[PDB]
């Protein structure tokens, strides 16, 4: 396969700002005749993956003129010389020179602002989740920028628990911030064991890590 | 004017099956290179099988990721081409893409969805989580409402109660182990709102039922 990447994973910028995304590979994409085979891809959300670009130069039927393809060999560059909005999403660049066939991470378009630190809060197993022998203790970090936390968890000061569940979210509507919930799930049994749950996030906004804490005993 | 349709995918169980039809009306399907593309959810886009045509022998590879167990295959005229996944292996799991090449271009299915899981149809538990160790509490209070170890995946969240314009962040659901784990909030007001209400709706038509939580 060609190690096929992009530069950079995300791109925050303006409606008016323009991009460059980089796609380099593992050896240029010349093929004999027709030759240079990559496309680009734009993919929008729960939707399937247009491309605007192939073969470098070609732009595709519709794709719209703010789009142009800049290459050569092993290197190639996509440019939109003023981002509407409506080009907000990933960015892939693929090669069909090569077998196998290859898509690079994807890059993702992003508006650029400022606005946020998350706001944590922290929420203690249900009555009704221990009386399900169930016990999963929940945090919420709302409208942050840049998306890039941390999410932690410390029991009785020194924890570290598998019990997971990461969940996501980015905005494309008024604010442009992402939110993020974690999830412990924990028996009913280690539960009562402990009474000291913290859920401690390091952000860019930070400094120092940004936590949340209660206390089977009190909080 | 061109369609790529990827027909049938689904439910199947960590194992040996699944058979996915794709149709492209609107181009030669004869003449052409036809492919198999996809991207789980949490996962990227991976390129899978390709056939090709007449003047190829309709060449046929498939990638290392499924090689020898997967396989793409192709009818002329309201041309339709399949892959058998008669294997699957969960992992395998995401949107399946349908795709024509031509000369140097190309276009993309709308795909069809595989999940694949030895779970079964299950139902949600559904938890009422009140602001209750915390601060924007008194200020702004967020309540949020955890909905658990349902399946298979269509489930609907909901607001309701205390009375305004209020910040409703409501997470993509995940996979836990084999069943879904989802959880909605609302960044509501002090007291004001707190004082009067709000109820936790949520439902799945997927079988089961829809439950109601209310915070308090
Ligand atoms: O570029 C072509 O000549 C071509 C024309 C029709 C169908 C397939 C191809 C085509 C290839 C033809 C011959 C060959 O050795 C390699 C080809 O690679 C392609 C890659 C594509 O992504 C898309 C198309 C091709």
């Amino acid at each position: 396969d060609v190690v096929m990447t992009q530069t950079p994973l995300s791109l925050p910028v303006s409606l008016g700002d323009q991009a460059s995304i980089s796609c380099r590979s593992s050896q240029s994409l010349v093929h004999s005749q027709g030759n240079t085979y990559l496309r680009w891809y734009l993919q929008k959300p729960g939707q399937s993956p247009k491309v605007l670009i192939y073969k470098v130069s070609n732009r595709f039927s519709g794709v719209p003129d703010r789009f142009s393809g800049s290459g050569s060999g092993t290197d190639f560059t996509l440019k939109i010389s003023r981002v509407e909005a409506e080009d907000l999403g990933v960015y892939f660049c693929s090669q069909s020179t090569h077998v196998p066939w290859t898509f690079g991470g994807g890059t993702k378009l992003e508006i650029k602002r400022a606005d946020a630190a998350p706001t944590v809060s922290i929420f203690p197993p249900s009555s009704e989740q221990l009386t399900s022998g169930g016990a999963s203790v929940v945090c919420f970090l709302n409208n942050f920028y840049p998306k890039d936390i941390n999410v932690k968890w410390k029991i009785d000061g020194s924890e570290r628990q598998n019990g997971v569940l990461n969940s996501w979210t980015d905005q494309d509507s008024k604010d442009s911030t992402y939110s993020m919930s974690s999830t412990l799930t924990l028996t009913k049994d280690e539960y009562e064991r402990h009474n000291s749950y913290t859920c401690e996030a390091t952000h860019k906004t930070s400094t120092s890590p940004i936590v949340k804490s209660f206390n089977r005993n009190e909080c | 004017e061109v369609k790529l349709d990827e027909t049938g995918g689904g439910l199947v169980q960590p194992g040996r099956p699944m058979k996915l039809s794709c149709v492209a009306s609107g181009f030669t399907f004869s003449d052409y290179w036809m492919n198999w593309v996809r991207q789980s959810p949490e996962k990227g886009l991976e390129w899978v099988a390709q056939i090709r045509n007449k003047p190829y022998n309709y060449e046929t590879y498939y990638s290392d990721s499924v090689k020898g167990r997967f396989t793409i295959s192709r009818d002329d005229s309201k041309s339709s081409v399949y892959l058998q996944m008669n294997n699957l292996r969960v992992e395998d799991m995401g949107i399946y893409y349908c795709t024509g090449s031509y000369y140097g271009m190309d276009y993309w299915g709308q795909g069809t969805s595989v999940t694949v899981s030895s779970a079964k149809t299950t139902a949600p538990s559904v938890y009422p989580l009140a602001p209750v160790c915390g601060d924007t509490t008194g200020s702004s209070v967020t309540l949020g409402c955890l909905v658990k170890g349902y399946f298979p995946e269509p489930v609907t969240l909901t607001w309701n109660s205390g009375s305004l314009s209020s910040g409703v962040h409501t997470f993509p659901a995940v996979l836990q182990s084999d069943l879904y784990t989802l959880s909605s909030s609302v960044t509501v007001t002090s007291s004001t709102w707190p004082s009067q209400s709000i109820t936790c709706n949520v439902a799945h038509p997927a079988s089961s039922t829809k439950v109601d939580k209310k915070i308090e």
